[PDB]
């Protein structure tokens, strides 16, 4: 499987400090089940994105369906199924923090995994159940979808 | 619509002395965003009093209430109903466009809002001036039924549903309705086919509502160890016959694709049941049936993790907090520390509302054992839980006494019950072993304080 | 109409019952409640102020029904670990364990003299048992279904039962017969409470009506729409001017025993509450529930 | 009477018993018939 997250996200404002660069703009999304934050920092000159338009972001290990843990590198000559094929915006990046509400003696209940997806960040920062897939120096994907619904 | 739409759009940003082009822009954006009605009603409202001053006719006031009934502004939406029957009895001469059909409308819409507004003392007094009035309407005559149906489904709801089919026959909300009072008792199981099937003729067809439902009283004789008699399989088969016969002319109905993944997980693929139910949840999860659906395939795939909370959504609607049904979906294979101690606490919370039932008074007992062998047998842990253990177990044990006696059960006899008994022997047997294994660790407790405190003293 | 105080995280479980006194008798001030986390907690309401008394435990299940006796400062607390165990609020200290066993325990009903103490049974019966002697002292012999509610008048004279389907029990304490069948309700009964003056008969039912009977001739008094939820707990104003319906939907609506209407509702809490009780003259409303949090509820 | 054909000629219902059932959006049985047969295929 490899699915380490998968939930519905709609998004409730864009930029609110302001819009500094031209191309990528802060996504502060919202989610509709598991109730999570989300800060995904996605193109919006080849992916436009307005308000109150809703997604289905699946954080995934791999692209394949049967998990064969790809090394990675660009290898377009490939034949091989891929779960990119029903999803308009894929990304690759490597989370480098897990900040999360530890205390000394009790385990948190809230983390925070951030990831860079060689530049575009996000905070997927919710409760520490759905979060475990989540571990630093692990490379993830985003496969999103925009629902026409 | 959509030449329509173009020519409002046309109309919109012009200024020709717009009058009516909200009435018409309202008008289209009824059946679309809720929102975009109102604002055209809201503009509308303020339009016709530039001209002359003229009081808002009742007929646009009813229908932005009517928008806002739907919506959570249901005060605004009474006041806006109040003063639509304010104005429309205002109109001694508009005879021609009957004024009475606008009073009578407004109060229908205010009737069923006093319904829903938790007072059905007016909403009864509202439908009952309406049928004072006008014994020949239908909606009313059903709406009073349902008001008598909450307290019961034996009281005037069941008369009054039959005598408003007597009156129109042809009416397929009513004839529907009396196919829906044979629900709450499903005795009537083989025998509702008859009932379902009296308005299958060709002029009402097509009819997607008999037939689902045909299909949903055909998937309830499932669940029953005679299938390898060729009996069920062969219900199965009539029933996916009729999903299919109402997926070929509605592609887009929802329900046939829910009873043909209800029909392949009985058939056993759960794997295969998660795409048949993905479009479904995508479709609209906020229907109760799927919710249960899908943490059924979850629960089934040693995920509790994925089917507890599916089971909590179910439960955050507005009806009640602890049902019966949900909970016992609920522990299913619980093994875990905190699927254990904390499914007692939700067995309990099922039990406190209503005790009669045998399933949550076996299950707790079930779970008590299940404690009680996971802290006497291999441990060897905390010596007041091995007190506690033992209070844990004899209220298991009067609890097995107890449950042999009761005549009904939950359709299997609970003659099994010697086996727990003997179960209960050993643990017993074993806890009063391990007592002794608490006092050698209070021993041990002791000596290590005390050789502690000597080394304490030396500093 | 307002809410007085607001005690955060009042339990580690959800409350299902609250008890506050209502005479001079050390009760009105003390304040005790039953949750499912197996403490009963003796809240002392000193100085405007809702601080913890008395911790008592021993239940090995959850707390099903606290009251506090009316002519006398001790406690009692049922479960469904049937065994009724007494307390005392003078001493936080446990009286006796009255073991009804296996299972038959239901919430209590505390006698007006403070001399028995009644209980629901599986069997459909009503098991008074005495608040000195622990036996079964006379059953009343009215089968069905179960009891799923018993009040004690505050005068004493008569006595209401709820069944699982709606049917009134009235009975007589004084004879230890049954006197009507009021069988107005097709729900099951949740709780009820006799009017101060033993004239009024509340019945909170699962229809979300606010049926209010009448017990000297056993006749309707009015059918009031309650919440959309299922009425809970409700209890009489000490005054005899208003009564408090506590439902299924985060909703506390004080509804008008005269005029039946709503005179005020609180929606401060997150979840259902569970119990409603007055204070010694009327002001004070405590509330419990689901979010483990008592509210103080003040009507001047 | 008169006020039966007085009301039900000017009303609209926006949404009725046979609109619940089918879905606000579009989707079709290509994705589901197809799946329907594929597994009466294998058994």
């Amino acid at each position: 499987a490899g699915i380490l997250f998968e939930d519905i996200f709609d998004v409730k404002d864009i930029d609110p400090e302001g819009k500094k660069f031209d191309r990528v703009s802060r996504l502060h999304c919202e989610s509709e089940s598991f109730k999570m934050d989300l800060i995904l920092d996605v193109n919006i000159q080849i992916y436009p994105v307005d308000l109150g338009d809703k997604f289905r972001l699946v954080i995934a290990s791999t692209l394949y369906e049967d998990g064969t843990l790809d090394d990675g590198e660009y290898n377009p000559t490939d034949d091989r199924p891929s779960r990119a094929d029903q999803f308009e915006y894929v990304m690759y990046g490597k989370v480098y923090r897990i900040e999360g509400d530890e205390t000394s003696t009790e385990a948190a209940t809230r983390l925070s995994a951030y990831v860079s997806y060689g530049g575009l960040l996000m905070r997927l920062q919710g409760d520490a159940n759905n979060l475990h897939g989540f571990e630093v120096d692990s490379r993830v994907y985003l496969l999103m979808k925009k629902l026409a619904f | 619509r959509d030449i329509a739409k173009g020519h409002l759009k046309k109309v919109t940003e012009q200024y020709p002395d717009d009058v009516e082009a909200w009435i018409e822009l309202a008008q289209i954006l009824e059946q679309t965003d809720i929102q975009g009605a109102l604002s055209a009603y809201g503009t509308a409202t303020r339009i016709l009093q530039e001209k002359v001053q003229a009081d808002v006719p009742p007929e646009i006031l009813n229908n932005v209430g009517a928008l806002h009934f739907r919506l959570g502004n249901l005060g605004e939406a009474k006041k806006y109903f109040l003063a639509s029957l304010d104005r429309a009895k205002a109109e001694a001469e508009h005879d021609e466009h009957y004024y009475n059909a606008i009073s009578v409308t407004t109060s229908y819409n205010l009737a069923r809002l006093y319904e829903a507004m938790c007072e059905f003392h007016e909403a009864e007094k509202l439908y009952k001036n309406i049928l004072r009035e006008h014994p020949n309407y239908v909606d009313c005559y059903l709406r009073l039924g349902a008001m008598a149906r909450d307290k019961g489904n034996f009281y005037e709801a069941s008369d009054w549903f039959k005598e408003a089919l007597q009156i129109n026959q042809d009416h397929p909300d009513a004839w529907s309705l009396i196919g829906n009072l044979h629900l709450a008792k499903q005795e009537w199981g083989p025998g509702q086919k008859k009932f379902e099937r009296i308005l299958k003729q060709p002029s009402t067809q097509s009819d997607t509502y008999s037939m689902l439902a045909l299909g949903n009283v055909w998937l309830q004789t499932l669940h029953q160890p005679t299938r390898d008699r060729e009996k069920e399989k062969r219900h199965q088969d009539r029933a996916l016959a009729i999903y299919k016969q109402v997926l070929r002319n509605d592609a887009k109905n929802l329900y046939a694709a829910n009873g043909i993944g209800a029909v392949l997980a009985h058939k056993g693929y759960f794997r295969e049941a998660r795409d048949v139910f993905a479009q479904v949840r995508e479709a609209t999860a906020d229907i109760s049936d799927v919710w249960l659906n899908l943490a059924h395939i979850y629960v089934e795939q040693k995920q509790y993790i994925s089917a507890v909370q599916m089971y909590e959504n179910c439960l955050r609607k507005f009806y009640k907090h602890q049902n019966t049904e949900v909970v016992l979906y609920l522990a299913r294979a619980l093994f875990k520390c905190g699927k254990l101690q904390e499914c007692k606490q939700t067995l309990l919370k099922a039990r406190h509302v209503a005790p009669s039932d045998t399933v949550l008074m076996f299950n707790v007992a079930l779970v008590l054992q299940r404690l009680a062998t996971s802290v006497l047998k291999d441990e060897k842990s905390n010596l007041k839980e091995v007190l506690n253990a033992v209070k844990e177990l004899e209220l298991a044990h009067r609890y097995f006494s107890y449950l042999s006696k009761v005549g009904d059960k939950m359709r299997f006899d609970l003659a099994l019950a010697a086996t727990e008994a003997r179960q209960c022997s050993d643990l017993l047997s074993q806890a009063q072993y391990h007592v002794a294994r608490a006092r050698k660790q209070d021993e041990e407790e002791r000596e290590l304080r005390a050789k502690q405190e000597q080394e304490k003293e030396l500093l | 109409y307002g809410i007085l105080f607001k005690q955060e995280q009042a339990h580690d479980d959800a409350i299902w019952s609250v008890a506050w006194g209502t005479n001079k008798k050390e009760n009105s001030e003390t304040v005790v409640t039953g949750s499912l986390d197996d403490l009963v907690k003796v809240w002392k309401w000193r100085d405007e102020r809702l601080d913890l008394q008395w911790s008592l435990e021993g239940h090995q299940l959850g707390v099903v029904s606290v009251d506090i006796s009316h002519t006398l400062p001790i406690a009692a607390s049922s479960s469904l670990d049937a065994h009724i165990r007494l307390w005392d609020l003078e001493n936080g200290k446990q009286i006796k364990s009255i073991d009804a066993g296996p299972v038959d325990a239901w919430t209590l009903a505390f006698s007006p003299d403070s001399q028995y103490l009644a209980t629901g049974t599986h069997v459909g019966k009503v098991n008074i048992f005495g608040v000195e002697s622990g036996k079964k002292e006379y059953s009343l012999d009215t089968r069905g279904k179960f009891i799923l509610s018993i009040a004690y008048s505050p005068d004493g004279k008569y006595l209401a039962s709820g069944a699982i389907d709606g049917i009134i029990n009235i009975f007589d304490i004084a004879t230890g017969k049954l006197l009507h069948t009021l069988e107005g309700h097709a729900m099951p009964i949740r709780s009820l409470t006799f009017s101060p003056d033993s004239q009024l008969l509340v019945t909170a039912s699962d229809d979300g009506y606010i049926k209010i009977y009448d017990v000297q001739h056993a006749n309707l008094a009015g059918t009031l729409s309650g919440h959309a939820s299922w009425v809970l707990n409700v209890a009489f104003c000490p005054d005899d001017t208003h009564f408090v319906s506590s439902s299924s939907d985060k909703s506390v609506k004080v509804w008008d025993v005269g005029t039946r209407t709503c005179v005020h509702t609180f929606f401060d809490h997150q979840d259902q509450v569970w119990g409603v009780k007055y204070n010694g003259n009327g002001s004070k409303i405590v509330s419990v529930g689901d979010d483990q949090e008592i509210h103080i509820y003040d009507c001047p | 009477v008169d006020v039966t054909r007085d009301i039900v000629s000017r009303e609209r219902v926006w949404r009725t018993r046979t609109t619940i059932l089918q879905s606000t959006g579009k989707n079709f049985s290509k994705n589901i018939f197809a799946i329907l047969q594929s597994v009466k295929a294998r058994e």
